[PDB]
RNA sequence: CCCCGAUAGACCUUACCAACCCUUGCCAAUUCAGCCUAUAUACCGCCAUCUUCAGCAAACCCUAAAAAGGAACAAUAGUAAGCACAAUCAUAGCACAUAAAAACGUUAGGUCAAGGUGUAGCUUAUGGGUUGGAAAGAAAUGGGCUACAUUUUCUACAUAA
RNA sequence: ACAGGUUUGG
């Protein structure tokens, strides 16, 4: 019965079923909960079932000048030592079960308006630590191939800006959805415009575009008139810098256009 | 610059009892690789020519064993997996061999034998005649 | 706290004697080899492994311990072992006239704990028939008391036993076998005068 | 434990071969021959009835010793086809290989 | 190497005849027993003192079984 | 030890304590062999080794008396019931039966001693061979020997002699006791060997290896008669032990102090015992080469050190030397001669194949290697040793760092040796400020060894880092680099330097305040000149 | 799709060490075994029992040094005297690498009524040989 | 990489150093093929993959060409084709052009004044040269190359070696050029030995299907075949066999003129036949001369028979043959 | 003999020096099982009980 | 898929059934052992098929936006590590051929019954032992052997009877 | 309206 084991890789590779055929198209995503616990975490390679205290594992080899013979713990130390271990187990749950937090761009489950941090390092070595990035739109874009069929790829626009009149804008696109954030983040800061901001809070006259099929008008507003736009226009404005404007955006609402 | 003083100290005797004798001493070492029995094989006839034994060498024909096992688990007959297990053979054949002669050389032999071969040891023995064949009536 | 010794190959002398560090078949530990050895399949932009952490270069049995010097100054210790061979049988015409009993016996060795081995109990005798004190009637006799045990080609006797659990005990058993085939082939019994 | 049941039963089925093996071997040495009269080849073809039925070497099973398969196994290693390839395939015995020729 | 088989020679096991005097020379049990006695002389696989419980075995199965002997015509001791 | 590097020993501390874990881990697994044995019962060797099965600790038979004893005797506390449950059903224990029980109290274990003692002699009439066997060699070490002289006068009168093995330990039990008297105590071990002879037992070498046993820790001048004892013993065709010459050397060491005519007696006496193969057949052999090459090491004899590690090589390499201890001991007092007597070279040749090889010396050798460098001036090799120094002596570094870096102040600094003089200082200065009492000697080196290198950038940021540690050195290290700054023509280091050294009071500043104004006018910095100055007036 | 020993290839991260990126289809080819004995010739004997040694050697020191194993273990089968070559990360103190490798050396011994040699060869991480 | 190789070349040195020393050579005449002579002693691999065993050499035939410094410490460039991917590529089509031109114009000033001093320098045929090819291009030039790119080198190359050649330009396009192993398939003929005083002795091996034939000609006696020491009559008793017997003999004319001995063995009648047949046209070649010789190997007397029976596969009949397939 | 190898290697890992992950992922399987409610129930209470 | 698990069934194998017995019941211990119980639509381990098809793909870059695409050799935005293909290796000389290999994925393809297994279920029973039986063909069908002869059959035998 | 969800493999 000895040689019928196997090892926990292969155990948890069985148990959790990671390359299953069912979660390949999509037949899952019903159970969404994996987590693989490692069994050897704070596992003592001296320490047993029975208590026995070896020199060369548990205890130190030279006590009081003298050689240490092979001893056995008691039967309530070894309770006591139970305990800790048990005690381990529940500790290392609790940092399990709890949810670390985050922060709602516009709403409780979306990427929208959300933080991602400053963006990476240059190559050469500038460093963008002043810079501020928001997501803008997240979209899992489909398309058809010959094998697999749905390719599912994530697509997401992010804006970086750093508060004084310099902002920008770019899409990246990956399978996974941080590789996307990265490969916009990355790409935001090549793209960079300067906004002119009449007074730093305001801009210097009321305009009235028209884009492909979007139109928008933003009138230049005082010092009391905070950021009265649509919710992403507020979002790539505080990136920008400007603390003062009315934006009405009308036809389609298209977030990239 | 640190070298011991009386480093040997063997302990040979010579008993009265006759020597035995060897006309042939064949050794077939066999091996699943060429290369350990060509090393071996110079290192055997180096090992030789210092006693002075005048070894011949030849290559026997090898041996490959091969079987076939199924494939998959279940059910899957038409594709199968053929294994195969080589066999190569080195024949040292050694002449004129006394009883401790022949002692010495496989001394020096087998305790240096690799791990993945193994050795096939055939001696002939030299004898002139027993007791009551000399010259017997009945 | 992690303590990261260098080998000694920065050690090694150009001219210490090699059969110092490699006594006895070894593991090839690559701290003690100051040879930089390149072992492995290489990559289409890379090179074969080092030595360092090379599962290659240990499955292998080196020869380290076995080099010509080594060797040399193995055999040399070893000369005082043996015995020196007559030349008086430098020949084997002279060979099969002074001696021409042969015994030829088997040894085999397998790594393993066991020893026996079922075909260690096997000793074959060979007699040369020309060699004997036959007479005619002893030796017509002789051939139809053995049959296909000897051959008429090279006229040579040969005795396989097996039947015996020890060597010694098969060769004692052969040797009793070849006195009893030269005894009973000049007893002249009653059925041969028909 | 053992790996299975069956094992568990034909590691028993071998040790009551190995008590019994000289004894059946007496009794067979009483039926294989014709030199004997009759009559007591069938009092001994009793007697060997008489015996336990878990002590003739018919009963045994040359099964794997990794998982107890009861076919599919070679007699050299004592192995299934599968354990044997799971082995062989990772290297871990000597002198197997794949057969290309 | 270490096996010595208690110090015995060939002639303890190839000849065993010296074990067949308690049984009848004329009866078909020497035409029974020298099979087993070749078989036991060309058995390198059995001990000296093993093969003694053999012949034991059937020197006490043969004296046991003793109506049988008599009723089957044939006279055995 | 293991060949890997990440298990290869450093310090002689982890040499001793690698193996004694090692020990402990095969211990550990008999330990599991003999507690669990039906798991090994199982044999597949054909030769059936008897070194690789399980040993038992239990006896066969319990309920046989007779039987029940023969087994415990063999495998202390448990033994102690089995006189007792044999001698609860009144069985009758004869003479070869209880001989073993007392031995097994005698080789293990006061008053237990004296209960057990009343049982061999009140309850059966023991022959007195098993009698004085456990009684002498039992009551010696529980410092009561007294009881050995009252047995001896019923053995005599029992018209039994007295084995060899006796008057092995009765003159010690009469020997050990001294009040206020010797030559009475002497007298007896006189009387005991003239009885030796008469009662025709002849006495081994145990008794003239014991009789210089006895003969060290009392007199002195006792050389006497264990010279003549020493001559005795080769008169009667027996060859004295190791430890016979060593209990000769001990007492001569002990004698070589006052008067070094003695060493001369030890000198010839190691000559004679030099020319053949020994072999140890003697337990008490460890001390010998202690004390036959201590008394080299103290008397700073090199001539005959070579001998008396030839009297080592000879015979046997390691099966003369127990303990670690005494190989420790012996080799830091052989390598102490091999450094400032013969010459650097030999030294150098006997360093490679000694330090990291046989094993690594104490703090005391480190002295003598560096002692062994400056006599003969070489630098060469001083980062070669350094380096080795870390890895050998790291725990006492602390203790040997002073004496390490002084070398450098006696010597020449050649234009060729600046990377030698620049690593090493800079590997030292790399690991104390970054954790350790550092010297302010090393500085006034440093120094000096940036001087001749034109190195003056790494030179001066070395001070900043002594100065701000609240602990000042003497102003000579400030005058020596007032040259290196007016050599280098940096002005702005002094005016850095002088304003504060100056405001904590040192005896030379008055030397200061005057090697900076000729360096200003040199530099022209008269402008500077008076600018430090009413800094300090003020 | 042939599965047996076969590693499969993931995005272009995982680090393979040189046994496991060759299909067992190389052996003999461009690696060797892992280990080596004389039951496997032509006309020699004790197959079985040193397969079921060497895969309980396998199982065995898998336990004995957990997580700390960098690839599989070098079985050396010559004259009686059977030799293990491992290789181990420097996770372990020597301290207790040596009480390890002393336990191991005598029980393998007393259990296998033949002797063992134990040698590590300790490396600071598992060496890469594919993409990494 | 530049430092690593430098290290590893003094590392190789001293590890040639230490491995003449435990080998027992003079390390001063310590070459290649004694550093792999005892590398194949001390590491006796046994693998099927020559790469995979081990091999100690210089380290600049084990690492690839490394591609140098292109810029320096301020970040200026060395090469003026830097900024075109291949540097070195195109710098020698750069050389070339320039060569062609200088060609060009030195050839034009000499026609004006009616100079003809050069010569046809291209026609390599007796030489044997040839041009490089893609991946002893991309050995000279460190960078990477493609097909496209190397066959325009090779058309300008062509092109230059068109017009009349001057001193230089010779040694330049020669560097380019690569020596053709020998392209002659001439077997070689057996010297006609003479044994045990007898004339005209001959020997030949053949070998057809499993079946090894050695043939020994007298061409002195008359015409006979001896086979195993039984007549070719007895021994191939059908006219197919003997048929092939006379096959190489009918096609020099030598029937009655020549006394030959044959020992086959293995295989069957047919594949007896094929190798004795073989062995006798390969062992008649001593005695004719070389123009019918060429005729015989042009006939099909002189060469082997590579069709050996194939393994039968597993899930098959006959190595071809498959089983039944059902398609329901 | 099976009983013995398991026998000492559970008696190893009891002891601390085998490390048996299979078995340790056995006992945190049933710890899990055990705490969600579905445990192995007492000899002699499961059908009647 | 159909001489397939099985390179293999009188008891055993055998997991099936009927009669009977045992329930901390292989192991050092465990309110524990053990289950060939369900789920291959949870898996690992092993395979089938496209498939001797060549594509898969990390990091980047471009597109008057980008779902996606990325090529013109007298070249118009493409560099690309890696896995495949190829090369090499094996059938003891080359070449050919065969063998081997064949990535990412499709068929929720086959396998809880090689082995372990996540989930849900048995514990005086879906667990563990002994004895005896597991037919039979109304019929259909797949794959093979033997033939239905004269280039056949029998005999001696290499093939001229 | 400062807008958001919702057509589709996308
Ligand atoms: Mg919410
Ligand atoms: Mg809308
Ligand atoms: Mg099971
Ligand atoms: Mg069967
Ligand atoms: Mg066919
Ligand atoms: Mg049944
Ligand atoms: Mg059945
Ligand atoms: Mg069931
Ligand atoms: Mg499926
Ligand atoms: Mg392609
Ligand atoms: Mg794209
Ligand atoms: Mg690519
Ligand atoms: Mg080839
Ligand atoms: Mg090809
Ligand atoms: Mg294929
Ligand atoms: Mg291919
Ligand atoms: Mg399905
Ligand atoms: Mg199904
Ligand atoms: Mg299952
Ligand atoms: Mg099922
Ligand atoms: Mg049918
Ligand atoms: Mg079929
Ligand atoms: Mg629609």
């Amino acid at each position: 019965s000895f040689f019928t084991k196997l090892t926990a890789d292969e155990l948890w590779k069985g148990a959790l079923a990671e390359s299953g055929a069912g979660a390949r198209k999509g037949r899952g995503k019903r159970t969404k909960k994996k987590r693989r616990k490692d069994l050897n975490r704070g596992q003592i390679i001296g320490e047993g079932r029975h208590g026995f205290l070896w020199p060369g594992l548990n205890i130190p080899l030279m006590r009081n000048g003298a050689v240490q013979t092979i001893a056995q713990r008691s039967k309530e130390d070894q309770e006591k030592v139970e305990a800790d271990m048990v005690q381990q187990r529940e500790e290392w749950d609790r940092r399990r079960k709890m949810k670390v937090k985050r922060e709602r761009g516009w709403s409780g489950n979306t990427w929208g308006g959300v933080s991602l941090g400053p963006p990476d390092p240059g190559p050469n070595g500038e460093t963008y630590d002043d810079f501020d990035t928001r997501i803008l739109e997240v979209r899992n874009v489909f398309n058809m191939t010959a094998k697999e069929g749905r390719k599912r790829s994530v697509r997401v626009l992010v804006a970086v800006g750093n508060g004084k009149g310099a902002a920008g804008f770019a899409i990246g696109k990956a399978t996974e959805r941080a590789d996307a954030f990265r490969k916009a983040k990355n790409r935001a800061v090549h793209y960079l415009h300067y906004i002119e901001r009449y007074e730093d809070h305001t801009i210097y006259h009321d305009i009235s575009l028209k884009f492909k099929r979007t139109h928008i008008k933003m009138k230049k507003q005082p010092r009391g008139y905070g950021l009265h736009c649509h919710r992403a226009i507020m979002t790539i404005c505080r990136l920008i810098g400007i603390k003062d404007l009315y934006a009405k955006v009308s036809g389609s609402v298209n977030m990239l256009n | 610059v640190d070298v011991p003083k009386d480093m040997t100290k063997p302990e040979i005797t010579i008993s009265d009892e006759p020597d035995t004798l060897y006309k042939r001493l064949s050794v077939l070492v066999k091996g699943h690789d060429k290369a350990v029995l060509d090393s071996y094989e110079y290192f055997a006839v180096l090992a030789a020519k210092e006693l002075g034994i005048s070894i011949k060498v030849h290559e026997p024909p090898r041996k490959i064993e091969r079987f076939t096992l199924l494939k998959s688990v279940h059910i899957f007959k038409k594709h199968r997996v053929q294994y195969e297990m080589r066999t190569l053979y080195r024949c040292l054949e050694l002449e004129h061999l006394t009883g401790s002669t022949a002692d010495v050389y496989l001394e020096y032999i087998q305790r240096n034998l690799p791990e993945g071969v193994a050795m096939e040891v055939t001696k002939t023995k030299l004898e002139q005649l027993p007791e009551h064949i000399r010259k017997p009536i009945w | 706290r992690r303590k990261a010794l260098p080998p000694r190959t920065e050690k090694m002398a150009v001219d210490q004697d090699w059969p110092s560090v490699y006594p006895v078949a070894a593991p090839f530990k690559p701290s003690a080899v100051p040879l930089p050895v390149r072992m492995g399949y290489p990559v289409k932009r890379g090179v074969p492994m080092a030595k360092e952490g090379n599962l290659e270069l240990l499955k292998i049995p080196n020869f380290l311990h076995l080099t010509p010097v080594a060797i040399k100054r193995h055999c040399e210790a070893l000369k005082d072992f043996c015995t020196e061979w007559p030349a008086a049988l430098d020949s084997d015409e002279k060979c099969e006239k002074h001696f021409p009993i042969e015994i030829d016996t088997a040894d085999y060795v397998s790594a393993g704990p066991s020893i026996r081995n079922p075909k260690a109990r096997v000793v074959t005798l060979r007699v040369k028939l020309s060699s004997l004190n036959l007479d005619d009637h002893a030796k017509k006799k002789l051939i139809k008391l053995v049959g296909d045990r000897y051959c008429k080609s090279t006229d040579v006797l040969t005795i396989k036993t097996d039947r015996c659990p020890l060597k010694r005990q098969n060769y004692d058993y052969a040797v009793y076998l070849l006195t009893v085939l030269y005894h009973e082939s000049w007893k002249t019994e009653e059925w041969e005068k028909k | 434990y053992y790996v299975d049941w069956k094992m568990l039963r034909d590691v028993k089925r071998r040790k009551m071969a190995y008590e019994y093996a000289d004894e059946r071997l007496r009794i067979n040495s009483l039926r294989k021959n014709t030199i004997l009269p009759k009559d007591l080849q069938e009092v001994a073809d009793e007697e060997i009835a008489s015996l336990p039925r878990d002590s003739c070497p018919v009963r045994i099973r040359n099964r794997c010793v990794m998982t107890s398969r009861p076919r599919g196994v070679k007699r050299r290693w004592r192995l299934s086809r599968i354990v044997f390839r799971h082995l062989a395939d990772h290297g871990q015995l000597s002198g197997v290989q794949r057969a290309m020729w | 190497a270490g096996f010595d088989d208690d110090g015995s020679e060939f002639h303890e096991h190839i000849f065993l005849d010296k074990y067949l005097q308690d049984f009848p020379k004329q009866g078909p049990i020497r035409h029974f027993m020298e099979l087993v006695t070749c078989g036991l002389s060309k058995n390198p696989y059995l001990s000296v003192k093993q093969k003694v419980e053999h012949i034991e075995w059937f020197r006490n199965y043969f004296n046991e079984k003793r109506v049988i002997l008599k009723e089957s015509g044939i006279q055995l001791n | 030890f293991q060949d890997d590097p990440y298990l290869i020993p450093t310090s002689s501390v982890e040499s001793h304590s690698f193996l004694l874990a090692k020990k402990s881990g095969e211990n550990a697994a008999k330990f599991i062999i003999n507690s669990y044995p039906k798991y090994f019962q199982k044999d597949i060797a054909e030769p059936h080794i008897p070194c690789l099965m399980p040993e038992y600790f239990e006896p066969q038979i319990e309920d046989v008396s007779e039987a029940a004893l023969q087994e415990r005797i063999k495998l202390n506390y448990n033994f102690q019931q089995r006189e007792q449950s044999e001698e609860l059903e009144e069985a009758t224990e004869a003479d070869n039966e209880k001989s073993k029980t007392k031995a097994g109290h005698h080789l293990g274990v006061t008053w237990r001693t004296k209960n057990n003692a009343e049982r061999i002699f009140a309850l059966m009439p023991e022959k007195n061979a098993h009698s004085y066997c456990t009684m002498i060699r039992g009551m010696v070490k529980h410092q009561a020997p007294t009881q050995a002289l009252n047995l001896y006068t019923v053995l005599l009168n029992n018209r039994l002699r007295a084995d060899v093995y006796t008057f092995n330990s009765l003159i010690e039990a009469t020997a050990l006791v001294v009040n206020e008297k010797f030559e009475e105590k002497w007298n007896n071990i006189l009387d005991l060997l003239k009885q030796m002879v008469t009662q025709n037992v002849k006495p081994n070498l145990q008794t003239f290896n014991t009789i210089l046993k006895c003969l060290r820790r009392f007199y002195a001048f006792g050389k006497l008669p264990a010279l003549q004892t020493l001559r005795e013993m080769k008169a009667i065709g027996i060859e004295p032990s190791l430890a016979t010459y060593h209990y000769v050397i001990q007492l001569f060491y002990q004698h070589e102090s006052p008067s070094k005519g003695s060493s001369l007696i030890i000198y010839d006496i190691m000559n004679e015992v030099m020319g053949k193969r020994f072999s140890p057949r003697d337990p008490d052999d460890d001390m010998f080469f202690q004390s036959a090459m201590r008394v080299c090491s103290s008397l700073r004899d090199l001539e005959l050190a070579y001998q008396v590690h030839g009297l080592l090589n000879t015979g046997d390499n390691w099966k003369l030397i127990g303990s670690d201890h005494r190989r420790n001991f012996y080799y830091s007092k052989f390598f102490n001669l091999l450094c400032f007597m013969e010459q650097i070279d030999v030294t150098l040749k006997w360093y490679k194949d000694l330090i990291p090889s046989v094993f690594f010396p104490h703090s005391q050798t480190m002295i003598d290697l560096l002692q062994a460098l400056d006599v003969a001036n070489r630098l060469d090799m001083v980062p070669q040793i350094w380096k080795d120094s870390k890895e050998y002596g790291h725990t006492f570094r602390n203790e040997l760092k002073e004496e390490i870096l002084m070398l450098m102040a006696r010597d020449q600094h050649p234009p060729e040796l600046q990377v030698a003089f620049a690593d090493c200082a800079a590997d030292i200065k790399s690991t104390y400020e970054s954790q350790p009492e550092w010297p302010a000697s090393s500085l006034n080196y440093v120094a000096v060894l940036f001087l001749r290198a034109g190195r003056t950038q790494e030179a001066w940021k070395m001070l900043g880092l002594f100065r701000k540690h609240n602990k000042i050195p003497r102003a000579e290290l400030l005058n020596e680099f007032l040259d290196s700054a007016k050599a280098s023509s940096s002005p702005a280091q002094a005016i850095e330097l002088v304003k504060l050294a100056s405001a904590f009071s040192l005896p030379v500043c008055e030397g200061l305040t005057r090697r900076v104004m000729a360096e200003f006018t040199l530099t022209q910095e008269q402008r500077e000149a008076l600018g430090e100055l009413t800094a300090l007036t003020s | 799709k042939n599965r047996a020993a076969r590693v499969r290839v993931s995005k272009g991260d995982k680090p393979v060490t040189y046994e496991e990126a060759h299909a067992p289809h190389y052996i003999a080819h461009r690696k060797g075994w892992l280990s080596l004995h004389t039951g496997n010739l032509d006309g020699e004997d004790h197959a079985a029992e040193r397969t079921v040694e060497d895969v309980f050697l396998r199982k065995f020191m898998l336990g004995t040094f957990p997580g700390c194993l960098a690839d599989q273990l070098v079985l050396k089968r010559r004259a009686n005297q059977l030799e293990i070559c491992a290789l181990v990360l420097r996770q372990l103190p020597p301290h207790k690498f040596y009480f390890l490798v002393g336990y191991s050396e005598t029980l393998l011994s007393h259990f296998y009524k033949c002797p063992v040699h134990l040698h590590l060869q300790t490396v600071p991480s598992k060496v890469v040989y594919k993409y990494i | 990489t530049v430092d690593f190789i430098k290290k590893q070349i003094e590392e190789f040195n001293i590890g040639k150093r230490h491995l003449a020393n435990m080998m027992g050579e003079d390390p001063e005449t310590f070459t290649q093929e004694d550093i792999d002579r005892a590398i194949a002693y001390l590491f006796p691999s046994g693998l099927f993959e020559k790469r995979a065993r081990p091999i100690m050499k210089h380290p600049e035939e084990i690492f690839p060409k490394q591609r140098a410094i292109q810029w320096g410490e301020d970040g200026r460039p060395f090469h003026f084709l830097f900024y075109t991917g291949k540097q070195s590529y195109y710098s020698l089509m750069h050389d070339t052009y320039g060569k062609l031109l200088d060609v060009e114009k030195h050839h034009n000033q000499l026609r004006a004044k009616d100079l003809l001093a050069e010569k046809t320098k291209i026609l390599k045929d007796p030489i044997g040269s040839r041009w490089l090819i893609k991946e002893e291009l991309e050995e000279m030039l460190v960078e990477k190359l493609s097909d496209q790119d190397y066959a325009q080198f090779i058309r300008l190359l062509e092109r230059l070696s068109a017009l009349p050649c001057g001193a230089t330009e010779e040694d330049f396009v020669n560097r380019f050029r690569r020596s053709i192993p020998i392209q002659s398939k001439k077997q070689l003929i057996e010297p006609l030995q003479y044994d045990e005083q007898g004339m005209a002795f001959s020997r030949g091996e053949g070998k057809r299907k499993t079946a090894k034939a050695e043939v020994v000609v007298y061409g002195q006696g008359s015409g006979r075949i001896d086979v195993n020491g039984v007549d070719y009559l007895l021994y191939f008793p059908v006219t197919q066999d003997r048929e092939q017997l006379m096959f190489p003999l009918h096609f020099l004319d030598r029937l009655g003129k020549h006394d030959m001995t044959c020992a086959v063995s293995g295989g069957g009648r047919s594949a007896q036949a094929g190798a004795v047949r073989l062995a006798m046209a390969r062992a008649l070649c001593s005695f004719v001369t070389e123009d019918e010789v060429e005729w015989m190997r042009q006939a099909g007397l002189l060469t082997a028979d590579p069709r050996v029976r194939e393994r039968k596969k597993p899930g098959q009949e006959g190595a071809r043959r498959k089983f039944t397939w059902k398609k329901r | 003999n099976h009983n013995t190898y398991f026998a000492l290697m559970g008696t190893l890992r009891f002891l601390g020096l085998y490390r048996d992950e299979h078995q340790d992922f056995r006992d945190e399987q049933l710890r899990l099982k055990k705490l969600r409610g579905k445990g192995k129930p007492r000899k002699g209470e499961g059908k009647r009980a």
